[PDB]
C-alpha cells in the first residue's frame, strides 16, 4: 500500500473555520474621534440635511455671470 | 358509452346528449361546453386513460394537413396559371408586377383590380410564386394545370391514408413504441431522397432553361416538354457528357473545366437571384448528408453515457419516456421547426435564392415577415406544449431523480436571474432612447447618443461582418463578392431596374434597436420559462396539480391567485412575443428602405426610397412615428379609391378588431352574467329565451377571446400598413 | 357628419350609463353574487367556480364605466375642433365630405394636423414647441403602460417576488438587511385602479397636449 | 372576519360533496338535527388563506366565499416571506 | 479529499436552499470576503465604515466626470469632485434613516478579543443602533474624501489604444 | 447541521423550501409512516425516497406541508402528521389536539355559522353606524 499515502498531511484538517488569516490593519484609532461629529451622532442627522444640503444647492445654484441653461 | 359498447352495432352514435366527463353535459342544458367541444377537441385526459389510440389519432388527423395543403397549393398553381400573369410577366420581368387573383365584378368590387402588367385588371401578389417557378425547366400555363391536379391527386390519395388509418383497425404501440430506426429514413432518403432528387430536375432541365432565358426569347422559343432526355447533346452548353471520366475518381483530366456547380456565391447581373450553377452543387453537397446521416442507427446508449459531476445524471435516462410522451415530443420541436424558420427569414433577404428578388423587395418581405410569425408563433407554443408535459402526460412519476429533477432542484433560481438581466436590459435597452427625446427636446446634441455626438466615428466596420466580405482569401477558394453581398467589402453593380443588397452599415441605430431586441427576446422567455418551469407545484399554491394546465386562477386569497397557471404564462407570452417579432419587423423595412432599397441610374448615384434618414433620427422613438408611422402610411391613409384600396379599407377595421380586443382582455366576468340576466329577463316576459340556459365566457375563453384577437386587431394593421408601402413606389 | 358623431355621442352616455345604473342597481346583490353586501362596493374578484366570478363589484362597474366616459367624452370632444380648426384659418366643406365617414376621421385631422408638433424635435434641432411633443409620447406611454395593470392579475407577478425574494436572502454584501415591508404584488382591486388612473393621466395628457400642439400652429 | 365568507348550506353532510381547502376546515360538529346530521360552516379560521375551494364544491346556496376578510395576516398570504 | 467536499446541500441539511455549490463556498472565495462584514463581525462596524466608504469612495468619478452631463470638462472642478461629492452624501442619511430601522439601545465596546468569538446567533440582527451610526458615520469619511484622491490625482490615464 | 444529525427524509439539495422567515417567526413540518423504500414526489419541486425513522421533514408553511396527502393519501397510509414548532416551544398543537381526520364527531370547538341574523333577506344593509354600544364585534 503506497497508494495508500496516509493522506500526505491530514491538515488537520479543516484548517478551521479556524484561523486563515490574522485581521485588519493597525490603521484604526488613527481617526479614534478624528472625524467624529458623526462620532458625536448623539442627537443629529438633522443639522446635515439643513446644513450640507443647503451647501449643495444654495451656491450650487445661483452664479454670479449664467453660463446659462 | 354506453350505447352500446360493444359487439352489437356497427349502429353509429348519432343521438343522446352528450360526452366528455362523467357527469356530463348533463341532461340539463347550458352553452359553455359549444365552446367546449372545440376548444381543447384535441386534447388527451379523455378519449382514454390509455395511451395506444391517441398516437393512432394523431399520425391521422395529422394526414389531413399535408392533404389540405395540397388542395391548398393546387389553387395557387392553378390561380397562377389560367388567371395568368405568369406567361406575361416571364418574357416581361423588371416591368410587370404580378397578379393570380381578380375579383368579379359584383356591388362595389372592381376598384380592388387595377393594371398588373401583361396587360391585365387583378390584385397584386406578396407571396414568391411567379418566381419558385422560374423554375420551369418548360413553361406554359395549361402545364401549371398540371403540377396543379398532381397537386389534387397528392390529397385524395394522400388523404386517403387518413381513412387507411384509424377508421381501418389501426397499428399499435410496438409500431411507434418501437421508436428504434424513425430518424433513420427521414434525413436519409427524401431529407436525402429530395435535395437529392431535386438536384436531378435542377440541372437536368432548370438551369438550362433559364442559363439561355437570362437573354430573351419568348418561350416555346425555347424548353420543350420532352427535349430533355438521353440528348445529353443540349447539356453541351453547360458542361460536357463527361467526355473521358467514368463515375469521378481521379484518373481524370482538366486541361479546360471541373463540372457544373464551379460555385459562384454573388449575384446575376441581369437576374441577381444568386447563381444556380450553384444551385445544384449545394442541394447534393445536403442529401449526401442525409445519404449518409440517416444510417444510424439501431438508442439509450449515446444518453446513457456522458454524465460528471454538477452535469446531468438524468442526462443518462433522459427519458424513457421519450417514446412515451408526444406533447414533450412536440414541444420540443416547435422551439427548433419555429426557431428554424425565423433563420429562414435572414438568410433570404441578405441572400436571395430565387430569381428576380430584391428588385422584387415588396415579394420577399411579406415573405420576411410572414416568415418571421411562425420562427415565434411556433415557439411560444414550444414552451406551451411543454407546459403541457411538465403538468401532465406520463402515468406516474417513473422517469426520476435526473437532468430535470435537477434544473427544478434551482427553479426560484434559474428564474431568479434572467429577471435582473431584463431591467439591467430595458434601462440600458429603452429608456436609452428616452434619454435622446428628453434631451434633445431639451436639445443639446452635444451628449444625446447619436451616430456621431457619443464617441464612435465615421466607422462601425472593424467587426466581424468586414472578415466575411473579405474570406475568399483563407483555406477560403474563392468566387468573386463573399456569400452575401450586404457585407462590408467590395463591390456594387447589382440589378438595372431598381437595387438589390450593398454592405449596410451599422454602428449607433443598430446597435441598440439590436439590443432592445435582446431584452425583449429575453423578457419574453422569462414568463415562458419560469411559466412552464413552475408547472405543477409551487409556494403560492402547491395543491397546484390538481386539475389541468389551464385553470383560471385559483382563488381570491394568497393576496392574488390569479394569473399563476402557464395557459397564462402562454397567454402573457403571446401579448409580449407579438411585439418581439412585431418590433423586429418594424426594424427590417425601415433599414431595408432608409438603406438598401433605393436606386441606380447614371453614375448610379444611388436614391435610397429614402436618403438614409435612419441616420441621426431612430435614435429618438418619434423618429419612429415622425420617421416611420407618421411618415409610411402616409400610403395607407392615401390609399382610397385606387386598386389596393383594400389594405386601407382593412387598416380601419383590424385597427378596430384589436381596439375590441381590451373590451375581452380588460373585464370581469359574473359582470355579463349580471348584464346577461337583465336580458335574460327580458326575454322571458315575451317567453323567448330559456332552453339552453345562456351563459357568459368561461373565465379564460374571455381570456382566450382576448389575446388571439389583440393579435389579428394588432397584426393585419400592419399587413395592411405593409402592401401599400412596397407596391406604389418602394 | 353631424348626424352621425351626433348618434355617437348618444351611444356613449346610455352605454356608459347602462353600465352605471346596473352598476349601481344592484350594488345591492344578483342571482350569481345574492348576497352580495355588508360591504357592497369593492369587494373586487370571488371564487371561481359558480359559473366564474369577476369584476362584478358595483366598483368595478364604475371602474368598468370609466373607459365610456373615457370614449364619449372624447368623440364629443374629439368633434368640436374639426369644426373650429377647419371653420379657422380656412374652410368648412372639410368636416362637411370628410367626417361623413371613418378613415378620414384618422387621415386627415389625427393624420393632418399633427405635423406642427412631431417634426418639433426634428433630427435638425429642438423647433417651436418641444413640451408638448414629448408629453404627446409621454401620453403614448403612461398609456400603454396601462395594461400591464390591465392584463396581468396579482397571480403572476407575486409568485416570481416569491423567487426574486430568495435572491437576497441568499446572496452576499446583501443579506441581514431586513426590508420592514414584506415584498407583495398588488391587491387584486388596487391594479384594476392603477391600470386606469394610468390609463388615464396617459390618455388625458395626449389629447392635452394634441390640442395645444396643434391649435397654436394652425393652420387652422 | 377576519375570516368571513359564508358557503353554509343546509345539509352541511360531507360525503361526495367537499373536504378541499388548506386546513381551515376542520368540521362534522352535528347540530341536533339536519339530515346526515353535521352543520355549520368553520372551525377555528384563524389558520390559513383565502380560497373559495371553499365551495366550488359542496353547496352554499347563496354566495361561496372568496377573499373578504381584509384584516389579512401574512400566515394569511403565502408571503410573509 | 472526496468527490466535492464531502458532498452536501447547504453546511448540511438540505432542506433551506442555498444549494452550495461553487459561487458559493469555495475556499477559493470565501476567504476573498471576511476581514470584513461577511462570516464575523471583526472590530465593530466604526472602521470598516471608511474602507467602504473610501473604495466606493473614489469610484463615481469617470462615471461622473468622463460621463457628466455635458462631458469631458474643461473646469478645474472637475476629473473628481464637481457635486458628487453629492452622491455620498444623498446616501449618507440614505443610511442613517434605515438605522432606524435597527435602534437596539446599548454600548458594550466588544471590539477587543475575549473567547473565540462565534457572536454566535450572529445571524439575524444583533448589530444595535450604535454600531449602524458609526458605519454610516465611516460612510461620510469615505465618501466625501474618497472624491479627493480621486479629483487630487491629477490623472495620468490610459486612453483608448 | 451534522455533529447532531438526524434525519429520516431523504433529498439532497434544492433552492425550494425554508428561508429567512421561519427563523424570525414561525415554523411549521410533517412527520409520517410508510412500508418499504418507495421515491416520492414533493413541494418545492424536487423529489427523493423514504424508510423510516421519525420521518420528519420540516416545510416553510402550513398549506405547503399537507399536500403530503393531496397527493400522499394517494399512495397507502394511516397516519401522516404536522404540528408547529416556535423559535421557543408551544401553544397552536398543530396536528395534535383532538381525534383527527377532519369529517367526525367527538367535540365542536369553534365555527358557529350564522352571524346575528342567518342567510335570509339581508337585502337589510348595514345596519347602526359602529357604536361602542351594541352587539356587533363578533
Ligand atoms: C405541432 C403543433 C400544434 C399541435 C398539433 C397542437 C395541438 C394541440 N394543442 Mg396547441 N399550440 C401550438 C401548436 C400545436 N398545438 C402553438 C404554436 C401554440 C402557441 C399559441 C399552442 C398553444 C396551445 C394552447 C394554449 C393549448 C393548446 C392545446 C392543444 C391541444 C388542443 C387542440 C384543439 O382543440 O384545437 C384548438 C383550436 C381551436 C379550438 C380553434 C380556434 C382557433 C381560433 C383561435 C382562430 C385563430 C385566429 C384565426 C385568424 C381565425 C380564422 C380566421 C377568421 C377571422 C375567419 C392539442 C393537442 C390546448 C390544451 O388544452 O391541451 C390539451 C391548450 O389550449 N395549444
Ligand atoms: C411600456 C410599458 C410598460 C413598462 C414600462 C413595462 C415594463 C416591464 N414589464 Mg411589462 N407589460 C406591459 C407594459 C409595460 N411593461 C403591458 C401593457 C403588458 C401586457 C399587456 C405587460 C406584460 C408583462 C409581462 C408578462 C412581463 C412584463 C415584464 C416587465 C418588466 C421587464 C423588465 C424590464 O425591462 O423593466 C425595467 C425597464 C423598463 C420598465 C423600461 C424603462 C423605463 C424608463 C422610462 C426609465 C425610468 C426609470 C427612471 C429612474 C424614472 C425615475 C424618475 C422619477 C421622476 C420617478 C418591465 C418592468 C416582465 C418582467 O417583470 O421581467 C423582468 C414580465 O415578463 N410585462
Ligand atoms: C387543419 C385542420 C384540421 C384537421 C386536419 C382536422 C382533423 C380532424 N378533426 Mg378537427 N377541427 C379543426 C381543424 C382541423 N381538424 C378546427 C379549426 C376545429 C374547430 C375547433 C376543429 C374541431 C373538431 C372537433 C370537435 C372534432 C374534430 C375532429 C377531427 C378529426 C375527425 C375526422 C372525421 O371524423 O371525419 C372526416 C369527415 C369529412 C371529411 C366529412 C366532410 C366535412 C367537411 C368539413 C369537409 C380529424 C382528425 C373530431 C375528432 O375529435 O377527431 C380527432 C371532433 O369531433 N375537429
Ligand atoms: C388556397 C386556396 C383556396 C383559396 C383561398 C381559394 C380562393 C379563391 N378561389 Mg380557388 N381553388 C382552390 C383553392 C383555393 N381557392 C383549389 C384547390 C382549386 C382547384 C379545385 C381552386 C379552383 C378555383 C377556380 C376554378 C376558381 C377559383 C376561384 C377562387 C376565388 C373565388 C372565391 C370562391 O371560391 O367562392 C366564391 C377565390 C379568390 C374563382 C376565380 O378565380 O374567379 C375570381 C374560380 O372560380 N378557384
Ligand atoms: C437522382 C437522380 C436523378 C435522376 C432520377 C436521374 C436520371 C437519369 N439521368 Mg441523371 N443526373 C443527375 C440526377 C438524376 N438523374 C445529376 C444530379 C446529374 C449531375 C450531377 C446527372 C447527370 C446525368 C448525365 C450526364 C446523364 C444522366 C442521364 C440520366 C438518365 C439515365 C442514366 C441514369 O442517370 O440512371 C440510370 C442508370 C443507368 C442507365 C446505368 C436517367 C433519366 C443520362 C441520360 O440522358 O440517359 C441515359 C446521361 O446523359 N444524368
Ligand atoms: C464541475 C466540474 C468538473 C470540474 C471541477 C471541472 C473544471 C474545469 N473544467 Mg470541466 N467538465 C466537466 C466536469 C468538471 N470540470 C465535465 C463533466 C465535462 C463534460 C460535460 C467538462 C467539459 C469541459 C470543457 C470543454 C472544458 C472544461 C474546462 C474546465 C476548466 C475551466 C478552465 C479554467 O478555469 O482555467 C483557466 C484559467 C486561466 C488562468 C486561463 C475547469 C478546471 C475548460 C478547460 O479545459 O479549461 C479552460 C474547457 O472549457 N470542462
Ligand atoms: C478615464 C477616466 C476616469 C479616470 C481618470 C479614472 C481613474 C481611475 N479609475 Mg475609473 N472609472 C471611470 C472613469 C475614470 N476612472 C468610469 C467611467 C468607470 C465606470 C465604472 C470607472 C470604473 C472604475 C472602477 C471599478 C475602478 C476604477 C478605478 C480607477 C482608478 C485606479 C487606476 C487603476 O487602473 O488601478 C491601478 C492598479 C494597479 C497599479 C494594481 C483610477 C484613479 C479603480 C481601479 O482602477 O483599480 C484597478 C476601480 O477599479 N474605475
Ligand atoms: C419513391 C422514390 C422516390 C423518391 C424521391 C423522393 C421521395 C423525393 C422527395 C423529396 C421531398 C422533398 C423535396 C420535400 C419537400 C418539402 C417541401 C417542398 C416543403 C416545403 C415547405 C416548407 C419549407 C415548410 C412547410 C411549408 C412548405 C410545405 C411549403 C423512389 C424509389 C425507388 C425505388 C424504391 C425503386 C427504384 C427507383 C427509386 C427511386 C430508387
Ligand atoms: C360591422 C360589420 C362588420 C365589421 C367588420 C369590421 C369593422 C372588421 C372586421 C374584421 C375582420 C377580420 C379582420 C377578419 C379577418 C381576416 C383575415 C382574412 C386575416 C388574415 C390575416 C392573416 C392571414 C394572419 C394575420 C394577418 C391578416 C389579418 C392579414 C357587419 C355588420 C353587419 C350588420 C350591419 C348586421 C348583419 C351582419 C353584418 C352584415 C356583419
Ligand atoms: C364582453 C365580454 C363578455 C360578454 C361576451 C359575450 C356574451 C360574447 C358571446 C356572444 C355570442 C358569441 C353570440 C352568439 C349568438 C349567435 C351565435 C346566435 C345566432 C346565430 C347566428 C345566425 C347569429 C364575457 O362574457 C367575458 C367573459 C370573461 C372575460 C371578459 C369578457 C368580456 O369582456
Ligand atoms: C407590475 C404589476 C405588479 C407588480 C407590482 C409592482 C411592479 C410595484 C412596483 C413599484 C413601482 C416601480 C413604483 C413606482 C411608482 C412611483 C410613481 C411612486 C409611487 C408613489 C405613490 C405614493 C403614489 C402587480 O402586483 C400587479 C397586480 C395586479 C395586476 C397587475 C399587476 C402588475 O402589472
Ligand atoms: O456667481 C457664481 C460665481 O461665483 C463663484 C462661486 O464660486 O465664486 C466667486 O467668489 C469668489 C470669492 O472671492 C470670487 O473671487 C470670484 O468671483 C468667484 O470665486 C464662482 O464660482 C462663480 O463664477
Ligand atoms: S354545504 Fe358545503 S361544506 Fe356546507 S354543509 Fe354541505 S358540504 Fe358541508
Ligand atoms: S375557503 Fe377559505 S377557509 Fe376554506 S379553505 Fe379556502 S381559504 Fe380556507
Amino acid at each position: 500500500d503506497l497508494e495508500d499515502i496516509a493522506n500526505t498531511t491530514g491538515q488537520w484538517d479543516v484548517y478551521g473555520s479556524d484561523a486563515p488569516s490574522p485581521y485588519n490593519s493597525l490603521q484604526s484609532k488613527f481617526f479614534e474621534t478624528f472625524a467624529a461629529p458623526f462620532t458625536k451622532r448623539g442627537l443629529l442627522l438633522k443639522f446635515l440635511i439643513l446644513g450640507g444640503g443647503s451647501l449643495l444647492t444654495y451656491v450650487s445654484a445661483n452664479a454670479p455671470q449664467d453660463v446659462l441653461p | 358509452l354506453v350505447d352500446r359498447d360493444p359487439i352489437k352495432t356497427s349502429f353509429e352514435q348519432w343521438a343522446k346528449p352528450g360526452h366528455f366527463s362523467r357527469t356530463i353535459a348533463k341532461g340539463p342544458d347550458t352553452t359553455t361546453w359549444i365552446w367546449n367541444l372545440h376548444a381543447d377537441a384535441h386534447d388527451f385526459d379523455s378519449h382514454t386513460s390509455d395511451l395506444e389510440e391517441i398516437s393512432r389519432k394523431v399520425f391521422s388527423a395529422h394526414f389531413g394537413q399535408l392533404s389540405i395543403i395540397f388542395l391548398w397549393l393546387s389553387g395557387m398553381y392553378f390561380h397562377g396559371a389560367r388567371f395568368s400573369n405568369y406567361e406575361a410577366w416571364l418574357n416581361d420581368p423588371t416591368h410587370i408586377g404580378p397578379s393570380a387573383q381578380v375579383v368579379w365584378p359584383i356591388v362595389g368590387q372592381e376598384i380592388l383590380n387595377g393594371d398588373v402588367g401583361g396587360g391585365f385588371r387583378g390584385i397584386q401578389i406578396t407571396s414568391g410564386f411567379f418566381q419558385i417557378w422560374r423554375a420551369s425547366g418548360i413553361t406554359s400555363e395549361l402545364q401549371l394545370y398540371c403540377t396543379a391536379i398532381g397537386a389534387l391527386v397528392f390529397a385524395g390519395l394522400m388523404l386517403f391514408a387518413g381513412w387507411f388509418h384509424y377508421h381501418k383497425a389501426a397499428p399499435k404501440l410496438a409500431w411507434f413504441q418501437d421508436v428504434e430506426s424513425m430518424l433513420n429514413h427521414h434525413l436519409a432518403g427524401l431529407l436525402g431522397l429530395g435535395s437529392l432528387s431535386w438536384a436531378r430536375h435542377q440541372v437536368h432541365v432548370s438551369l438550362p432553361i433559364n442559363q439561355f432565358l437570362n437573354a430573351g426569347v419568348d418561350p416555346k422559343e425555347i424548353p420543350l416538354p420532352h427535349e430533355f432526355i438521353l440528348n445529353r447533346d443540349l447539356l453541351a452548353q453547360l458542361y460536357p457528357s463527361f467526355a473521358e471520366g467514368a463515375t469521378p475518381f481521379f484518373t481524370l483530366n482538366w486541361s479546360k473545366y471541373a463540372d457544373f456547380l464551379t460555385f459562384r456565391g454573388g449575384l446575376d447581373p441581369l437576374t441577381g437571384g444568386l447563381w444556380l450553377t450553384d444551385i445544384a452543387h449545394h442541394h447534393l453537397a445536403i442529401a449526401i448528408l442525409f445519404l449518409i446521416a440517416g444510417h444510424m442507427y439501431r438508442i439509450k446508449d449515446i444518453l446513457e453515457a456522458h454524465k460528471g459531476p454538477f452535469t446531468g445524471q438524468g442526462h443518462k435516462g433522459l427519458y424513457e419516456i421519450l417514446t412515451t410522451s408526444w406533447h414533450a415530443q412536440l414541444s420540443i420541436n416547435l422551439a427548433m421547426l419555429g426557431s428554424l424558420t425565423i433563420v429562414v427569414a435572414q438568410h433570404m433577404y441578405s441572400m436571395p435564392p430565387y430569381p428576380y428578388l430584391a428588385t422584387d423587395y415588396a415579394t420577399q418581405l411579406s415573405l420576411f415577415t410572414h416568415h418571421m410569425w411562425i420562427g415565434g408563433f411556433l415557439i411560444v407554443g414550444a414552451a406551451a406544449h411543454a407546459a403541457i408535459f411538465m403538468v401532465r402526460d406520463y402515468d406516474p412519476t417513473t422517469r426520476y431523480n435526473d437532468l430535470l429533477d435537477r434544473v427544478l432542484r434551482h427553479r426560484d433560481a434559474i428564474i431568479s436571474h434572467l429577471n435582473w438581466v431584463c431591467i439591467f436590459l430595458g434601462f440600458h435597452s429603452f429608456g436609452l432612447y428616452i434619454h435622446n427625446d428628453t434631451m434633445s427636446a431639451l436639445g443639446r446634441p452635444q451628449d444625446m447618443f447619436s451616430d456621431t455626438a457619443i464617441q464612435l466615428q465615421p466607422v462601425f466596420a472593424q467587426w466581424i461582418q468586414n472578415t466575411h466580405a473579405l474570406a475568399p482569401g483563407t483555406t477560403a477558394p474563392g468566387a468573386t463578392a463573399s456569400t452575401s453581398l450586404t457585407w462590408g467589402g467590395g463591390d456594387l453593380v447589382a440589378v438595372g431596374n431598381k437595387v438589390a443588397l450593398l454592405p449596410i452599415p451599422l454602428g449607433t441605430a443598430d446597435f441598440l434597436v439590436h439590443h432592445i431586441h435582446a431584452f425583449t427576446i429575453h423578457v419574453t422567455v422569462l414568463i415562458l420559462l419560469k411559466g412552464v418551469l413552475f408547472a405543477r407545484s409551487s409556494r403560492l399554491i402547491p395543491d397546484k396539480a390538481n386539475l389541468g394546465f389551464r385553470f383560471p386562477c385559483d382563488g381570491p386569497g394568497r393576496g392574488g391567485t390569479c394569473q399563476v397557471s402557464a395557459w397564462d404564462h402562454v397567454f402573457l407570452g403571446l401579448f409580449w412575443m407579438y411585439n418581439s417579432i412585431s418590433v423586429v419587423i418594424f426594424h427590417f423595412s425601415w433599414k431595408m428602405q432608409s438603406d438598401v432599397w433605393g436606386t441606380i441610374n447614371d453614375q448610379g448615384v444611388v436614391t435610397h426610397i429614402t436618403a438614409g434618414n435612419f441616420a441621426q433620427s431612430s435614435i429618438t422613438i418619434n423618429g419612429w412615428l415622425r420617421d416611420f408611422l407618421w411618415a409610411q402610411a402616409s400610403q395607407v391613409i392615401q390609399s382610397y379609391g385606387s386598386s389596393l384600396s383594400a389594405y386601407g379599407l382593412f387598416f380601419l377595421g383590424a385597427h378596430f378588431v384589436w381596439a375590441f380586443s381590451l373590451m375581452f382582455l380588460f373585464s370581469g366576468r359574473g359582470y355579463w352574467q349580471e348584464l346577461i340576466e337583465s336580458i335574460v329577463w327580458a326575454h322571458n316576459k315575451l317567453k323567448v329565451a330559456p332552453a339552453t340556459q345562456p351563459r357568459a365566457l368561461s373565465i379564460v375563453q374571455g381570456r382566450a377571446v382576448g389575446v388571439t384577437h389583440y393579435l389579428l386587431g394588432g397584426i393585419a394593421t400592419t399587413w395592411a400598413f405593409f402592401l401599400a408601402r412596397i407596391i406604389a413606389v418602394g | 357628419g353631424d348626424f352621425l358623431v351626433h348618434h355617437a355621442i348618444a351611444l356613449g352616455l346610455h352605454t356608459t350609463t347602462l353600465i352605471l345604473v346596473k352598476g349601481a342597481l344592484d350594488a345591492r346583490g344578483s342571482k350569481l353574487m345574492p348576497d352580495k353586501k355588508d360591504f357592497g362596493y369593492s369587494f373586487p374578484c370571488d371564487g371561481p367556480g359558480r359559473g366564474g366570478t369577476c369584476d362584478i363589484s358595483a366598483w368595478d362597474d364604475f371602474y368598468l364605466a370609466v373607459f365610456w366616459m373615457l370614449n364619449t367624452i372624447g368623440w364629443v370632444t374629439f368633434y368640436w375642433h374639426w369644426k373650429h380648426i377647419t371653420l379657422w384659418r380656412g374652410n368648412v366643406s372639410q368636416f362637411n365630405e370628410s367626417s361623413t365617414y371613418l378613415m378620414g376621421w384618422l387621415r386627415d385631422y389625427l393624420w393632418l394636423n399633427s405635423s406642427q408638433l412631431i417634426n418639433g424635435i426634428t433630427p435638425l434641432v429642438c423647433n417651436s414647441l418641444s413640451v408638448w411633443a414629448w408629453m404627446f409620447l409621454f401620453g403614448h406611454l403612461v398609456w400603454a403602460t396601462g395594461f400591464m395593470f390591465l392584463i396581468s392579475w396579482r397571480g403572476y407577478w407575486q409568485e416570481l417576488i416569491e423567487t426574486l425574494a430568495w435572491a437576497h436572502e441568499r446572496t452576499p454584501l446583501a443579506n441581514l438587511i431586513r426590508w420592514r415591508d414584506k415584498p407583495v404584488a398588488l391587491s387584486i382591486v388596487q391594479a384594476r385602479l392603477v391600470g386606469l388612473v394610468h390609463f388615464s393621466v396617459g390618455y388625458i395628457f395626449t389629447y392635452a397636449a394634441f390640442l395645444i400642439a396643434s391649435t397654436s400652429g394652425k393652420f387652422g | 372576519m377576519s375570516h368571513s365568507v359564508k358557503i353554509y348550506d343546509t345539509c352541511i353532510g360531507c360525503t361526495q360533496c367537499v373536504r378541499a381547502c388548506p386546513t381551515d376546515v376542520l368540521e362534522m360538529i352535528p347540530w341536533g338535527g339536519c339530515k346526515a346530521k353535521q352543520i355549520a360552516s368553520a372551525p377555528r379560521t384563524e389558520d390559513c388563506v383565502g380560497c373559495k375551494r371553499c365551495e366550488s364544491a359542496c353547496p352554499t346556496d347563496f354566495l361561496s366565499v372568496r377573499v373578504y376578510l381584509w384584516h389579512e395576516t401574512t400566515r394569511s398570504m403565502g408571503l410573509a416571506y | 479529499k472526496p468527490t466535492y467536499q464531502v458532498i452536501q446541500p447547504l453546511n448540511g441539511d438540505p432542506f433551506i436552499g442555498g444549494l452550495e455549490t461553487p459561487v458559493t463556498s469555495s475556499p477559493l472565495i470565501a476567504w476573498y470576503l471576511s476581514n470584513l462584514p461577511a462570516y464575523r463581525t471583526a472590530v465593530n462596524p466604526l472602521l470598516r465604515g471608511v474602507e467602504v466608504g473610501l473604495a466606493h469612495g473614489f469610484l463615481l468619478v469617470g462615471p461622473f466626470v468622463k460621463a457628466g452631463p455635458l462631458r469631458n470638462t474643461e473646469y478645474a472642478g472637475a476629473a473628481g469632485s464637481l457635486a458628487a461629492a453629492g452622491l455620498v452624501v444623498i446616501l449618507s442619511m440614505c443610511l442613517t434613516m434605515y438605522g432606524i430601522a435597527s435602534f437596539k439601545e446599548g454600548e458594550p465596546s466588544i471590539a477587543p478579543a475575549l473567547t473565540l468569538t462565534g457572536r454566535k446567533k450572529q445571524p439575524d440582527q444583533l448589530q444595535s443602533a450604535d454600531g449602524w451610526a458609526k458605519f454610516t458615520g465611516g460612510f461620510f469619511f469615505g465618501g466625501v474624501s474618497g472624491v479627493t484622491w480621486a479629483c487630487f490625482l491629477m490623472y495620468v490615464l490610459d486612453l483608448p489604444y | 447541521e451534522l455533529d447532531p444529525n438526524t434525519p429520516s427524509p431523504i433529498f439532497a439539495g434544492s433552492t425550494g423550501g425554508l428561508l429567512r422567515k421561519a427563523q424570525v417567526e414561525e415554523f411549521y413540518v410533517i412527520t409520517w409512516e410508510s412500508p418499504k423504500e418507495q421515491i416520492f414526489e414533493m413541494p418545492t419541486g424536487g423529489a427523493a425516497i423514504m424508510r423510516e425513522g421519525p420521518n420528519l421533514l420540516k416545510l416553510a408553511r402550513k398549506e405547503q406541508c399537507l399536500a403530503l396527502g393531496t397527493r400522499l393519501r394517494s399512495k397507502y397510509k394511516i397516519k401522516y402528521q404536522f404540528y408547529r414548532v416556535f423559535p421557543s416551544g408551544e401553544v397552536q398543537y398543530l396536528h395534535p389536539k383532538d381525534g383527527v381526520y377532519p369529517e367526525k364527531v367527538n367535540p365542536g370547538r369553534q365555527g358557529v355559522g350564522l352571524n346575528m341574523r342567518s342567510i335570509g333577506k339581508n337585502v337589510s344593509p348595514i345596519e347602526v353606524k359602529f357604536t361602542g354600544k351594541q352587539p356587533y364585534d363578533l
